[PDB]
């Protein structure tokens, strides 16, 4: 077939570009940052009325000072959240402090390109 | 054990006794402690017989493989292979080895490798438990560029005294002569060397 | 067909097309040469000045292995560096075990086997470089040239890259006109000339000359770069011959 | 059609990669020959130095595997040297483990088994070489054993390898039909080399100078290659009768 | 501390005319404390009998191990294992644990179903085979058993006579050992019938 | 590097065929004819020594191989594949049996081990099947004399008599007419030579035919005396002369 | 690299089927028919050897019926070599269970273990599945006499009467017609042979083309006996039932 | 244990006693200490009994496979090398002290091997607890150019010296002769100088002497039909 | 075409297409400029934003007190390579108490990128780097390409429209090399150089990113109102 980590002639990774198409099919999530706080909101999008909507968990706590909203193949997010929570708590253990939001985000993004064969 | 290697004008001569002991019992009275690792590179073995045999067997294998690829190895190269084994496995080995060989370019060379795994290039070398009794004699009587007959007498007299005083040394005196002419084996029996 | 899509696949000819495609990368590269002299070897290479912004004498191409071997190559520069890194590991382990510095024929096979190994599997790509290398050992001077296939031979003179045919012709003249041999200082002068003559194949951009040498008399059997007055002397000799 | 790229069976029960490795064997365009004397085994091979820039002393397809065993290769030099290095390692290991020099036929079998593995395992390609091993074995006497990319091997009275092997083979066949013996009835190896060169000249129909040939000789307890001057002396003796 | 004398026990085997006998005591203890008086040490895999003395956990473990191996042997070979072959299997299995051995003293007894020849054998804890013609002994009272067997035994005894000889050898040896006794069992084995007798002995 | 072929190269096709096994059997069909016949007091296995060149010494190439003192083997198909199988077969006879039970394995169980090795080459990653069919003749105390065929798939069947390779279809028909349950070993050797002559084109003599038997114990071939229970190998390879003697009474 | 030559044995089709499993089942449909019939007092296992020869040594031959332990046996349909790999694994599993719990392994537990091994080859590893279907005939003290079948997919089911291999559609119809719950072993023996006799591709059903076995409590008092029928015994039961 | 090896004109002979001990107790009175590595290569073993047997079987197995691979008769130096490398690897923990001898295409050979991996060459050798008693005899009576008959006598005399004078040695004398161009003859119980005298009394008991509690038939047969 | 499926495959003309496609990713990236004198070395980078609400992607990374780089292409690949440099700079300090030479830093990057171009399974790096530094032999500027090729230069530029800045530096070569002991004038020349690669957009306060290292100047990055001076 073809490599999973293959570059296209335009200089983009095929698999990364295809995963972005899957995210476009996902339910909407919106975030707004202010000086008084940051707001996160999501569309639940239940597939049927018999589905108990409160079980749809698309907004998630990472730590007391960090939250997270998701969109796309939401099953894939569970291991990312687990890593984020571990990273946040681990840093508190090592340094007796809250972890910077940027540093937490960077830790999550390090997982992204760890794919291959 | 009484072993020695002596360089001279035409090359180098190795010498050794023939006694192997298990405490005070002589397990072998006709042992051959002069062993061949290459055509004109031989060694004298002292210490554990098992360890020194295993080492010499490996070295012979390395130099056989060296020769197949890069041609005849130097005596220094042979000493380095011995060293690498004795040094890296110093905790588990008890081996005191003297390496001696003949090149046409470098002529006769002698390297001694004691317990630690250090290497020492010398004009002549002595080793083994019986060597202690002849440090004085060998230092006083050694000369550089001796003749073959002079060198044989020097080794014969030296090992004779080492055998006389050391209980772990005895039997026959074996010698191996390494020159451009070839490889000559010599042997000297008690009745000959005791009366010296 | 499809035999050329994968490395280590024999075609119906009995050929490995992937190795033959690696040769095309070598032929695309700059010219590099080697000259065996009386008591040593001389290496020279063409460095294309792509821009004025390149710092002169800084982007060094010729590489030393151990202290007595020089290596130069044409083709994919990174592939050559990878090969030299291995050569340095091979030379280090040889000296570690056997004490003496690695002989040149011994060193030649170490590279040869390694390059040849990269033609045995489809999981690896062949080397995109032809490497000219050599030096002085106990048995004297040796010059070698190693191809992507792993093939190598000893040489009196060697040349590879885009200007290899021009160079080869010049080397052949030296072999005929000097059966008794060529001196080390002569070989440096001739090396400069041959690179300048071979530059006609890369005549669009101007270039920078780089020479090195190992000689028993001139460098005590150690690899050194030709610098300063001796380099300028060779450039002047080269410039005089083209005019 | 990926059954032609890796070593798996085609519908005809064939291994195309093995067959193509046989074709790589003749890429060098060199012919070799091996014969047995009373006390010796001689192997000769064509030497071709096309480039004037080459150092002719380094151009060789004959290898000294051990003190007793020699090997001539028909095929590209990279694969040739690969096989040579391995055979040298195997011969040395054998001596260390089992306490005696590896016989010629046993080494041939070992290398043949290695070649067989490449015909069965997909990730390893066959080597495009035919290996001819020669020695004077201490049990079997003068010995010639030849290995190919298929993993096949067999002993020989005499043998030939290369583009024009068939012409050489028939020439040798016809000689042994006359003499009705399995070897060259000759005391000295010098005359056995002269026989080998003479019958190659007759078979190929070409004359040879000292630099056109390469000769290897196996005697009891050593194998050695002849220099250009040793071959010249051999060519002079042939011309004088 | 000494593994071979924590639990205690003995086994003895003898040959007779077209028959073999194997016997063991029934004691299992924790040093001075007697725990069980029903701990049999003789097992059988088809027509091959195995007695094991020593550390009781290893006795149990080895029985389960040889049951395992003989059941597979039978499935593949389509026949029951013979004493000569089983003897080699025990030696193999024990020597594979050369530097971490089972602390046991096995004894094999049986009759070859094809030749009809009586067969006994003994082992040390690491595999060494003792293939005796007369008798084999094992356990904490092996010295006692050697003395009894070497004096009482005579060749070519009939099954009913052999029973008396082996029973007296065991009983009198066990009574001179603090860690053996508490009951005894004797197997009398013929080519196609096997009788098992529990002996009445002193319970101290 | 690394062997990155961890996947099967033999797979089921839509029709349910395992292609590589079928193709391996085709390679066996092209191979030289070999046969086996079982008698009351022995077994015989035979094949043609198809010499690749008259300069080649065909004695050095052994198509009939001893696996144990009482078990022999012959093949049809790819010779190199056969050679490595014999090496593995001899070794597995020791490692998986003799070193455990102190005796050589019975014919059927050694065959089972060989079959296992050939099955694994049919399913394991990055390998092709063995391109050979084996005929394994042998004797053991409890099963007596026996003859087995082993195919590239790993399947094995016991035979009274059979043939494999080039002219197997004709040879099996010839054996059906001649075989009975009262054959002595000499009668089986005679029938083997008759059957093998049909598939051979050129020279037919002791030097071009390879033939071995599993018969009586050979104390003369044991190499030592002093142990009554050791009576010698039942496997014996017939000499060139011994074959020619029986070709006169043919 | 190597990806080029990978068949990808463990993938779904667009329809949600496992290619290799489906093709393995196609292979098995050409194998000799094997039948299992469960009765109140025992179980019968019958199976047809594939186009044999007169020169095949039958009395020492075994291609269909195998013994897993004293209580459990299997009938094979497919590649014999593949089956023997699994059979030896099953024999070991039974002995492991016996060593651990000191009790004979329950039939279902053994079946599930083998079926799980087959499943693994369809989900991971990139290897081809085993081209084998089993009929398990066994007894234990929980469920008594039991018949199971497993196929390359690793799926297994329990049966009163079942066939695998060739002509199962025709065979299953005939069994469904004449089978009754209060049936006995002697009657089940007759049913098994009559079904093979009608579904066979051969001209006539003879002793040399059959393997036969029974698992009976017809053993002296409360215990179970496995009987692998000999050639002469198969010949006699063929005359008794009136087929030859 | 007393084991010896003696070279002679056209071959080599080895011999051994037949006692096995467990401290001061005799475990086996007729132990077999002469092991066959290959048809014409036999070794005698002293030390740990299971070790000498196992190490001999292993090397003998690998020698057989080697002989089949090379299509050659095995050599003594091959067995010697494989043994010493194995024993050296286990740093003496495998307590096998061997005397290896045999004939092969090279000639007749005699070697000794110690548990730590050291080998020795000789015309006459002895190992074990009775090696000093045996070597005393060998040093007194050995000569160059011995005949087969003289060598067997010397070897068995050396073992007897151990049997009588060493408490670790006893019972019978085993011999193996390996002559060039001949089959090796293994002479089990070549000498039997320690037969037990007749006992003064018979200790056969009256039937019914032993007290029994229970009886029962043991089922050794398989599960039955019907 | 048929020879661009993976990095292990040469084309019939001896080209490695996967490496060339990785080189293409750099051309899509935002422009960045590098230049040096004898005393100082300067990096100037045009940062790119996603939209008006988004931040401007950082282009410059610090590797040590005396070394750092600017990136163009896949930012995560620059993080992997800069992390490797940080470790190598750090290994040199801890083991040898030695600041890593800029030339040797380039050799290490070359060899790391190369392994990804000759092996199956992996992929080439999709980023180009401009490394500046001041070591024992003065100021240095390097250009890294993911093919493995590393080049020491007086000045250069990589990314989209980088040819304009590269020409300007080629004219100004004789002027800016002489700017010794004057950091502000060297930055001015760098800001004027990167301006030749601009179209439509101009240099704003949160758009521009500058870094400098020199004789008595640790590697420091300037962003925000710190670069308003140079606009
Ligand atoms: C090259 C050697 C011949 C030079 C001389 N070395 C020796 O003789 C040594 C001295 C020695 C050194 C290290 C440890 C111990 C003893 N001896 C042996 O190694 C010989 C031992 C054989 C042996 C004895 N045993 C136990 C037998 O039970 C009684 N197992 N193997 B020389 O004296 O230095
Ligand atoms: C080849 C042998 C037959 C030659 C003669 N050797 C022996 O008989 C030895 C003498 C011996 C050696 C080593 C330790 C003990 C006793 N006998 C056994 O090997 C029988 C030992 C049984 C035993 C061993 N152990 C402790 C386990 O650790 C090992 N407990 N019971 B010969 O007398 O030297
Ligand atoms: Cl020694
Ligand atoms: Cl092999
Ligand atoms: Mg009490």
């Amino acid at each position: 077939d073809r490599g999973v980590s293959t570059f296209s002639p335009e200089g983009r990774l095929f698999q990364v570009e295809y995963s972005l198409e899957a995210i476009k099919l996902g339910s909407t999530a919106i975030g707004i940052a202010t000086k008084e706080g940051v707001v996160l909101g999501v569309e639940k999008r239940a597939t049927s009325p018999l589905l108990e909507s409160d079980s749809i968990e698309k907004i998630v706590e990472i730590d007391r000072h960090i939250g997270c909203a998701m969109s796309g193949l939401t099953a894939d997010a569970r291991s990312m959240i687990e890593h984020a929570r571990t990273a946040a708590v681990t840093h508190n253990l090592y340094y007796d402090e809250d972890i910077n939001v940027e540093s937490l985000t960077q830790s999550v993004c390090d997982l992204a390109l760890r794919f291959g064969e | 054990t009484s072993i020695m290697a002596v360089t001279f004008k035409d090359g180098v001569i190795l010498g050794a006794d023939s006694r192997t002991t298990t405490g005070a019992y002589i397990a072998n009275r006709v042992t051959d402690k002069l062993t061949r690792v290459h055509d004109k590179i031989w060694c004298c073995r002292s210490g554990s017989a098992a360890d020194t045999q295993a080492i010499a067997d490996i070295v012979q294998y390395h130099l056989e493989l060296y020769t197949s690829q890069y041609g005849t190895p130097s005596t220094e190269t042979a000493a380095s292979v011995f060293k690498e084994l004795c040094y890296e496995n110093k905790d588990n080995l008890t081996a005191g080895i003297i390496v001696a060989g003949y090149d046409d370019k470098n002529k006769g060379e002698v390297y001694t490798i004691p317990l630690g795994g250090s290497v020492h290039k010398l004009p002549y070398a002595i080793a083994g438990s019986g060597s202690t009794f002849i440090y004085g004699y060998c230092d006083k009587n050694f000369r550089e560029n001796m003749s073959k007959e002079e060198t044989v007498d020097f080794i014969k007299h030296s090992l004779s005294q080492a055998i006389k005083w050391d209980g772990s040394s005895g039997g026959v005196i074996r010698m191996v002569v390494l020159t451009a002419a070839g490889v000559e084996r010599l042997i000297f029996y008690p009745d000959e060397y005791e009366q010296l | 067909t499809g035999y050329d899509l994968s490395n280590s696949v024999f075609s119906p000819d009995g050929r490995n097309f992937q190795v033959e495609y690696a040769v095309k990368a070598v032929e695309n590269g700059t010219t590099s040469i080697g000259i065996k002299c009386n008591d040593g070897v001389v290496f020279a290479v063409e460095k294309l000045i792509t821009s004025k912004l390149l710092v002169p004498q800084k982007n060094v191409k010729i590489q030393v292995v151990d202290r007595h071997i020089g290596c130069v190559y044409s083709g994919l520069i990174p592939d050559g560096r990878h090969l030299v890194n291995r050569g340095r590991e091979e030379a280090a382990s040889f000296k570690k075990l056997y004490k003496t510095p690695i002989p040149i024929p011994a060193f030649a096979d170490r590279l040869g086997q390694y390059v040849q190994a990269h033609t045995l599997y489809n999981s690896v790509r062949p080397f995109g470089v032809s490497t000219i290398f050599g030096g002085v050992d106990k048995n004297g001077a040796h010059l070698y040239m190693l191809e992507p296939s792993g093939s190598y031979w000893g040489y009196k003179g060697a040349a590879t890259g885009k200007g290899r045919q021009s160079a080869k012709a010049e080397l052949e003249k030296l072999v005929d006109h000097h059966p008794e041999g060529l001196s080390a200082r002569e070989a440096v002068k001739q090396a400069a000339k041959i690179i300048y003559l071979a530059h006609e194949d890369n005549k669009e951009k101007d270039f920078e000359l780089e020479i090195s040498w190992c000689s028993l008399s001139e460098t005590n059997g150690l690899h050194k770069f030709v610098k300063g007055d001796l380099l300028q002397e060779a450039i002047d000799f080269a410039q005089k011959e083209i005019n | 059609g990926y059954d032609r790229h890796i070593t798996i069976f085609s519908p005809e029960g064939r291994l195309y990669q093995v067959e193509y490795a046989f074709k790589a064997t003749n890429q060098t365009n060199i012919n070799s020959l091996a014969v047995r004397g009373k006390d010796c085994t001689v192997v000769i091979s064509q030497k071709k130095v096309p480039d004037k820039l080459l150092d002719p002393t380094t151009v060789s397809y004959i290898f000294c595997i051990s003190r007793t065993i020699g090997m001539v290769v028909n095929g590209p030099i990279p694969d040739a040297r690969n096989a040579a290095l391995r055979a040298k390692a195997e011969a040395a290991e054998f001596r260390y483990k089992y306490g005696y020099d590896m016989p010629c036929d046993v080494l041939a079998k070992r290398m043949a088994n290695l070649s067989q593995i490449y015909t069965q395992r997909a990730y390893m390609r066959p080597l495009g070489v035919i290996l001819t091993f020669v020695s004077v074995d201490e049990e079997l006497g003068p010995s010639i054993y030849k290995t190919d990319p298929a993993g096949y091997y067999v002993g020989y009275k005499a043998t030939a390898t290369g583009p024009k092997q068939q012409e050489i083979t028939t020439n040798l066949e016809n000689h042994f039909k006359k003499s009705k013996i399995d070897h060259i009835n000759e005391e000295s190896w010098e005359k056995v080399v002269e026989f080998a060169i003479t019958h190659m000249i007759d078979a190929l129909g070409t004359e040879f100078s000292k630099n056109d040939l390469e000769v290897g000789v196996a005697t009891k307890d050593k194998f050695f290659t002849l220099s250009a001057e040793n071959i010249e002396e051999r060519l002079v003796a042939i011309a004088e009768q | 501390s000494d593994p071979s004398s924590i639990n205690g026990g003995i086994v003895v085997a003898m040959t007779g005319k077209d028959c073999v006998a194997i016997a063991c005591d029934l004691r299992l203890g924790s040093q001075s404390l007697g725990v069980s008086n029903k701990f049999e040490k003789i097992f059988h895999y088809g027509h091959v009998f195995l007695g094991i003395t020593g550390l009781a956990t290893d006795v149990t473990t080895l029985n389960e191990m040889f049951r395992y191996k003989t059941n597979l042997y039978k499935l593949k070979e389509e026949r029951a294992i013979e004493p000569e072959t089983f003897t080699q299997l025990v030696s193999s299995s024990l020597y594979e644990r050369r530097f971490g051995p089972y602390f046991v003293g096995p004894v094999v007894a049986g009759i070859n179903s094809k030749s009809g020849k009586p067969f006994i054998a003994g082992f040390d804890l690491i595999g060494c085979i003792d293939e005796a013609k007369d008798f084999i002994v094992s356990g904490t009272a092996s010295d006692q058993l050697f003395g009894m067997c070497e004096s009482l035994y005579e060749p070519n005894l009939e099954p009913e006579d052999l029973f008396e000889t082996i029973s007296q050898a065991l009983l009198n040896a066990a009574d001179r050992d603090a860690l053996s006794g508490w009951g005894a069992v004797v197997y009398i084995i013929k080519k196609d019938e096997v009788v098992k007798r529990y002996l009445k002995m002193r319970q101290d | 590097m690394t062997d990155r072929y961890s996947f099967s190269l033999t797979t089921f096709s839509p029709s349910g065929k395992l292609g590589q096994i079928d193709y391996a059997l085709t390679a066996v069909k092209q191979g030289v004819t070999s046969l086996g016949i079982k008698a009351t007091n022995g077994v015989v296995i035979a094949t043609e020594k198809k010499s690749s060149s008259p300069l080649a010494m065909s004695e050095t190439l052994s198509k009939v191989s001893l696996l144990t003192p009482d078990i022999g083997a012959v093949y049809s198909g790819m010779g190199p594949d056969y050679r490595v199988l014999v090496d593995k077969s001899r070794k597995v006879a020791h490692t998986s049996y003799k070193r455990i039970y102190g005796e050589y394995p019975p014919t059927k169980l050694l065959v089972s081990e060989v079959a296992k090795i050939m099955q694994e080459a049919t399913q394991s990653g990055g390998v092709r099947p063995f391109g050979v069919s084996l005929l394994i003749a042998g004797h053991d105390e409890f099963n007596g004399f026996s003859l087995y065929q082993v195919d590239p798939s790993g399947s094995y069947f016991p035979w009274k008599a059979t043939a494999i390779g080039k002219g197997s279809v004709a040879a099996k028909t010839f054996l059906e007419k001649r075989w009975n349950d009262e054959l002595e070993l000499e009668d089986a050797i005679h029938i083997a030579l008759l059957t093998l002559k049909e598939s051979v084109e050129g020279e037919f003599n002791g030097d071009t035919i390879e033939l071995a038997i599993i018969g009586d114990e050979n104390p003369d071939l044991l190499g030592y005396t002093g142990i009554p229970t050791d009576k010698g190998p039942r496997f014996r390879k017939l000499t060139s002369q011994e074959i020619n003697d029986r070709l006169e009474a043919l | 690299g190597s990806r080029r030559y990978d068949s990808r044995t463990t993938i779904f089709s667009p329809e949600g089927r496992l290619y290799q499993v489906e093709y393995a089942l196609e292979s098995i449909s050409h194998a000799g028919t094997a039948i299992g019939i469960m009765a109140s007092d025992g179980i019968v296992l019958a199976a047809e050897r594939k186009v044999t020869s007169t020169l095949l040594e039958q009395d020492t031959s075994t291609e269909k019926l195998y013994k897993l332990n004293d209580k459990i046996a299997v009938a094979v349909a497919g590649l014999t070599a593949d089956a023997e790999i699994l059979i030896n694994t099953a024999r070991i599993h039974a002995q492991n269970y016996l060593k651990t719990y000191n009790e004979d392994i329950p039939v279902e537990i053994l079946v599930r273990r083998l079926s799980d091994i087959k499943q693994g080859y369809t989900q991971h590893g990139g290897l081809r599945p085993f081209g084998v279907s089993f009929i398990y005939a066994g007894y234990d003290d929980r469920y008594g006499y039991q018949l199971y079948t497993s196929n390359p997919s690793g799926n297994y089911t329990g049966w009163k009467a079942i066939s695998v291999g060739a002509n199962t559609s025709a065979a299953q119809t005939l069994l469904q017609m004449d089978y009754k719950d209060d049936m006995k072993v002697d009657d089940a023996i007759e049913l098994a042979l009559k079904t093979l006799s009608k579904t066979t591709d051969s001209s006539a059903l003879t002793y040399d083309r059959l393997e036969f076995a029974t698992i009976r409590k017809g053993a002296n008092d409360g215990e179970v006996y496995q009987k692998i029928f000999k050639p002469q015994e198969i010949k006699d039961i063929l005359v008794k039932t009136g087929i030859t | 244990t007393t084991i010896v090896g003696v070279k002679f004109n056209n071959g080599v002979v080895i011999a051994a006693d037949t006692r096995s001990t467990q401290g001061p107790i005799v475990a086996d009175k007729n132990c077999a200490k002469l092991h066959r590595i290959s048809p014409k290569i036999w070794c005698a073993g002293a030390g740990t009994a299971a070790d000498t047997e196992a190490v001999t079987q292993l090397i003998g197995s690998n020698i057989e496979l080697h002989s089949l691979y090379t299509s050659r008769e095995p050599r003594v130096v091959s067995a010697l090398q494989m043994l010493k490398q194995h024993l050296f690897k286990y740093q003496g923990h495998i307590g096998a002290y061997l005397i290896v001898a045999g004939v092969d295409p090279t000639g007749s050979h005699l070697f000794s091997i110690h548990a730590h991996g050291s080998t020795d060459v000789g015309y006459y050798l002895s190992l074990g607890s009775g090696s000093l008693a045996a070597m005393a005899v060998l040093e007194s009576h050995w000569k160059q150019d011995l005949t087969k008959e003289e060598a067997i006598k010397l070897a068995s005399d050396a073992i007897q010296a151990g049997i009588w004078n060493d408490l670790g040695s006893g019972s019978n004398v085993d011999v193996c002769v390996m002559e060039i161009g001949k089959d090796a003859e293994y002479l089990r119980n070549y000498l039997t100088p320690n037969v037990r005298e007749e006992k003064q009394k018979s200790y056969k008991f009256p039937r019914g002497t032993t007290a029994v509690l229970k009886e029962s038939i043991v089922n050794i047969c398989d599960i039955q039909e019907e | 075409n048929n020879y661009d499926g993976d990095t292990v495959t040469f084309s019939p003309t001896g080209r490695l297409f996967q490496v060339e496609y990785a080189l293409e990713a750099i051309k899509q990236g935002s422009v960045t400029v590098g230049l040096r004198s004898n005393t100082h070395a300067v990096l100037v980078a045009l940062k790119r934003n996603a939209d008006e609400l988004s931040s401007y992607q950082k282009k410059i990374i610090k590797c040590d007190e005396h070394m750092g780089l600017s990136l163009a292409g896949l930012a995560p690949d620059a993080r992997v390579l800069s992390n490797y440099l940080r470790q190598q700079c750090n290994y040199s300090s801890l083991v040898f108490n030695r600041k890593l030479a800029v030339e040797r830093a380039g050799h290490l990057l070359c060899d790391k990128a190369q392994k990804n171009t000759q092996s199956y399974g992996g992929r080439p790096y999709g980023v180009g780097l401009l490394i500046i530094g001041y070591d024992k032999s003065g100021a240095h500027l390097l250009e890294f390409q993911p093919s493995g090729n590393v080049t020491e230069l007086y000045g250069t530029a990589i990314g989209a429209r980088s040819q304009g800045a590269k020409t300007y530096l080629e004219r100004t070569l004789d002027t800016f090399i002489k700017i010794d002991g004057n950091p502000d004038e060297l930055i001015k020349a760098g800001v004027e150089a990167i301006s030749q690669s601009l179209r439509d957009e101009s240099l704003t306060v949160d758009n521009l990113s500058i870094a400098i290292v020199g004789k008595d100047t640790p590697f420091t990055i300037y962003d925000g109102e710190a670069v308003a001076k140079y606009i």
